[PDB]
């Protein structure tokens, strides 16, 4: 079998996916 | 500028003794694979006798 | 450096 | 975790003058650094065992 | 119409597509200068914005912004940003400072900097007080002229467009 | 102290502790040789007989 | 080539000096990435190169710091990616696509 | 008198592209990590220059 | 005359700016296609070994 | 029977977590209730306001366009609370039939 | 630059079966690419100066 | 199959879940700061009429 | 033979991979106390504001040098946000290789 | 009388300035998770505390 | 190191063995040189300071 193609906890979204991102407060 | 001086030879001090204790609990780790690296070796000794 | 399978040169700090 | 806690720790310890304090959550960070390594060290254990 | 990427970090356009959001989310966009005083546009977040006051007539001054504002277009190259160069029109005033950026960084003379404009964009027309300017700072950077000013039957008009003006 | 000679003191302080890595990092080195090769000296008698 | 039945005027057009003379056919003899075009994070040489040469790692346009495979552990089953560290998303971009460091167990002994 | 264990039983194509891919995946973070470092000191440069 | 002096002023801030962000990118450049074209030979000679 | 041993812990573990988000969002909605009521006693007192100085500015412009969005949100969020009920019940359901399998 | 091109001829003389490419033929030709084109922004870099 | 469609649908929640989340907190913050703009500036034009 | 040729490869990798590790960590903390560097510069442009603020009806006249220290404050505040958004991608990029520096070792 | 209105609120507002500090770091310890990439191991944090 | 096996040994401070030279020959350097970066850094802010 060929898990690492099919598990639905190793599909990650590429790209960063949103990431960090957040203005400095105040 | 002698506050400064004394912050900027801080943190090269306060950086070098990472590797310090990072180094230190790598050699723990061998040490503990060579005291047991002796342990096991009676076991060959005994059938050998 | 040596393969592990082949290693049979001990360490010079023993002479 | 523990890389969590430690970059926490690293963080608070940068507040500039005052306001850098003895509160609550300083000794809770030192108590989970130390109570996962006591975990950590149980792991290792058990894993030798298996 | 619309947006003409002129290099790989400058984009001309008009001031419609200025105020569209979207055509600046999609490319990136981080600079807007706006070479018109008479034009206003909406100031978005994310994006530093500079303006350049000029008019349109033969009057008008823009020797003065011609380096300048070169020189900061290569500066946000080099930290990775892009520019929108836009006009009231896109017609005549954007491009002007776009030609000027070309010959002093990209090793182009101005006829071969207007050559690469002009099938960028459809719409390329200086007006005649531009040009002698244009053709004034050619002269600082490489001592020879490429593009000279005539006088036609119609008046004093570059060498470019003497062909269509005789007919 | 002049502050050319308080800098030296810093800097050299940290470099005895760098130095001492260094040396343990050779000492890491050449125990796992060890315990590679007492395996394979091990194994080869065991052969033999 | 000018010959000789047009003329002198005709002889004009090639420059020499007394240098050239001796030649066989007496006459002068006549007449992809680059690294100057700029490029950002993910477009270098050896991206260029990380199809051509033993990688077969090609871009896509769309998501631009996932690269494909061309030799794919399962081609019967779905496609898998590879990702480029760093890089960045907008507007969420929800694809949930393979990505895989290596060929195996999903649990390994030595990990 | 020939048992084998139950366990994940891949064939020799397969132990190949898990040897070539993996090591064509650390061939191009290298580069990748080189190219962010080397855009960080540029960033790093002008923004010193340009406060001054 | 003010506005001439003003001038004057501002084209040699722009000039030396140019020139010396010209300096600290070639040193870096210098630096880096060094260092690559060291690691690129080794690679190779690691193949043919 | 491995397979269904392993694929019924991995289906334990994501159903936990759906727990604790749904939790999360139960708690922010009694958070958001909190600056919500000051907006609106913010404007209860602008009422009371006497003479000319009774005025819709850009005060009360923006105040009563904040108390529509923090109602907007909570109402966002109990939405996401109700769906994400239901997939806890599918995967309860999908949890005893592969147990019922094993 | 030099050292590479040597290194291509002489790998040239491989004999019949022997005359293969691998992966140490693609490396050094790719590389050859690469100093060429470091050699091409460097000149460009003494222009711009 | 159906215990991976199960599981594969919950982690399609939990991305709007936390995408949810990071967008409300941003828009809450940024219209409870737009306000007090507007009321400080309301406060200094009303001491300007009173001196 | 192929069992070897694979393993003397992974050396190769994992050695060139840990001498990157180890360089890049440089750069993450002269990312660091350049940014810790800015956020003094801007406290210098307030505190030269509100200083000139102290001046009175002629005295609080306008003029370039206030005009000039606007275009400080704003200018100075973009960069610490672009500044920010990069040192959280060379972060980024460090840990893609601890993850994948343990997969070397993993096979190893 | 206006120097010294003057000097208490230049030391006023430097109390303001840190604490301005000091709450976007905090903000920033609170939003760090498991999963973040920043993250990173600081050994002697736990030990060194001051 | 304290232990039996302990010896003596002298060592190098490094003020007099170094590569200081920081001209344009001397810049590119080498790998294989450790010179003292931290104490180059302060001698360096040092100089002018003084000056």
């Amino acid at each position: 079998t060929a898990q690492l193609l099919t598990d639905p906890s190793v599909q990650k979204s590429p790209c960063s996916v949103l990431s960090p991102m957040t203005k400095p407060k105040f | 500028e002698r506050v400064n001086d004394l912050a900027f030879w801080k943190s090269e001090i306060t950086h070098e003794l990472d590797e310090m204790i990072g180094e230190t609990n790598a050699l723990t780790d061998i040490k503990r694979r060579l005291e047991r690296g002796l342990i096991e070796t009676e076991g060959p000794l005994q059938v050998s006798r | 450096d040596r393969f592990p399978h082949r290693n049979l040169t001990h360490s010079l700090s023993l002479p | 975790p523990l890389r969590v806690a430690q970059t926490r720790l690293y963080q608070r310890s940068h507040r500039p003058n005052v306001e850098l304090c003895r509160d609550n959550a300083q000794f809770r960070l030192l108590s989970e650094v130390e109570e996962l390594n006591m975990s950590l060290r149980a792991l290792k254990e058990k894993l030798q065992d298996a | 119409y619309g947006l003409s990427q002129i290099t790989a970090s400058l984009f001309i356009s008009n001031s419609a597509v200025a105020n569209d959001k979207l055509t600046l989310s999609n490319n990136h966009i981080t600079t807007i200068i706006n070479v018109s005083a008479e034009v206003v546009n909406t100031f978005f977040e994310d994006i530093q914005y500079v303006q350049v006051p000029v008019s349109d007539a033969p009057n008008s001054y823009l020797y003065d912004f011609f380096d300048p504002i070169a020189d900061h277009i290569h500066g946000v190259e080099m930290r990775n940003g892009r520019t929108l160069l836009h006009c009231a029109a896109g017609v005549s005033r954007s491009a002007t400072l776009c030609l000027a950026y070309l010959m002093k960084y990209h090793n182009m003379t101005l006829l071969d900097a207007h050559t690469w404009t002009k099938t960028c964009r459809p719409i390329i027309r200086p007006n005649n007080g531009f040009w002698e300017q244009l053709i004034h700072y050619e002269f600082k950077l490489f001592s020879r002229n490429t593009v000279r000013m005539i006088y036609s039957p119609i008046g004093l008009i570059p060498n470019i467009y003497e062909k269509e003006a005789y007919l | 102290s002049v502050p050319e000679t308080w800098a030296k003191f810093t800097d050299d302080n940290v470099l005895r502790s760098q130095s001492e890595r260094a040396a343990s990092a050779k000492l890491r080195e050449e125990t796992e040789n060890l315990l590679i090769v007492t395996a394979n000296e091990m194994w080869n008698q065991f052969n033999k007989v | 080539n000018p010959k000789l039945e047009e003329g002198y005027p005709a002889f004009r057009r090639p420059y020499m000096t007394a240098l050239d003379l001796g030649v066989p056919g007496f006459f002068p003899p006549q007449e992809r990435f680059t690294t100057t075009c700029h490029y950002a994070y993910p477009a270098s040489l050896a991206l260029y190169l990380a199809q051509q040469d033993p990688y077969w790692l090609h871009q896509r346009a769309d998501f631009p710091c996932l690269m494909e495979p061309e030799r794919q552990p399962a081609p019967e089953v779905g496609k898998g990616y590879l990702l480029l560290p760093g890089c960045l998303c907008d507007h969420h971009q929800r694809v949930k696509v393979p990505i895989l460091n290596r060929w195996g167990p999903l649990m390994p002994f030595y990990q | 008198t020939l048992s084998f264990k139950p366990s994940e039983r891949y064939r020799l194509s397969d132990w190949r592209t898990n040897s070539y891919l993996l090591s064509t995946n650390a061939e191009r973070q290298r580069d990748a990590s080189h190219q962010i470092r080397q855009e960080a000191r540029i960033l790093r440069n002008e923004t010193n220059n340009q406060i001054v | 005359w003010y506005r001439s002096n003003l001038v004057s002023f501002q084209e040699s801030n722009s000039s030396r700016h140019n020139s010396e962000r010209l300096r600290v990118d070639t040193s870096r450049l210098i630096q880096d296609k060094y260092q690559q074209i060291r690691k690129t030979q080794a690679h190779s000679t690691q193949n043919l070994g | 029977k491995s397979e269904l041993c392993y694929e019924l812990d991995r289906l334990l573990t994501e159903n936990s977590s759906m727990d604790t988000l749904k939790r999360r969002l139960e708690c922010a909605a009694e958070e958001v209730n909190c600056p919500l009521q000051v907006a609106l006693e913010c404007l209860y007192n602008r009422e009371k306001r006497i003479g000319i100085d009774l005025v819709h500015d850009n005060v009360e412009k923006n105040l009563i366009r904040e108390v529509d969005l923090l109602k907007c949100c909570q109402d966002q969020m109990r939405k996401l609370a109700k769906r994400i009920d239901f997939q806890i019940r599918d995967n309860r359901d999908a949890q005893h039939s592969l147990e019922r399998d094993i | 630059l030099k050292v590479a091109q040597t290194r291509l001829d002489e790998r040239t003389r491989r004999p019949n079966v022997e005359l293969c490419r691998d992966m140490a033929q693609l490396r050094l030709v790719n590389e050859v690419y690469e100093v060429d084109e470091t050699i091409q922004t460097l000149q460009q870099r003494l222009r711009d100066s | 199959r159906h215990a991976q469609n199960m599981r594969a649908n919950s982690i399609r929640l939990r991305e709007e879940a936390e995408h949810l989340f990071e967008t409300l907190s941003d828009q809450m913050w940024k219209q409870f700061t737009n306000t007090n703009l507007a009321f400080n500036a309301r406060i200094s034009e009303e001491t300007d009429v009173k001196n | 033979r192929e069992m070897e040729s694979f393993y003397s490869e992974l050396k190769w990798q994992e050695k060139n991979t840990l001498e990157e590790i180890a360089e890049l960590q440089g750069d993450i903390r002269r990312l660091e106390e350049d940014l810790r560097r800015k956020m003094m510069n801007l406290k210098l442009a307030h505190t030269r504001l509100e200083s000139r603020t102290y001046r009175s009806n002629v005295e609080l006249c306008r003029d370039q040098t206030q005009y000039g220290l606007i275009d400080e404050v704003h200018q100075l505040e973009a960069t610490i946000n672009t500044m920010k958004q990069k040192l959280a991608q060379t972060q980024n990029a460090l840990d893609a290789l601890f993850k994948h520096l343990a997969r070397i070792q993993a096979d190893i | 009388q206006i120097r010294l209105n003057r000097e208490h609120k230049e030391s006023c507002e430097m109390n303001w300035s840190d604490k301005v500090e000091v709450y976007n770091i905090d903000d920033t310890c609170s939003r760090y998770t498991n999963e973040s990439t920043q993250v990173q191991f600081y050994p002697h944090s736990s030990k060194f505390e001051e | 190191p304290m232990g039996r096996d302990a010896a003596g040994q002298v060592w190098f401070t490094g003020l007099t063995n170094s590569e200081p030279g920081d001209a344009w020959y001397k810049l590119p350097r080498a790998l294989d040189t450790p010179y003292r970066e931290a104490h180059t850094r302060w001698h360096g802010c040092f100089q002018s300071r003084q000056r």
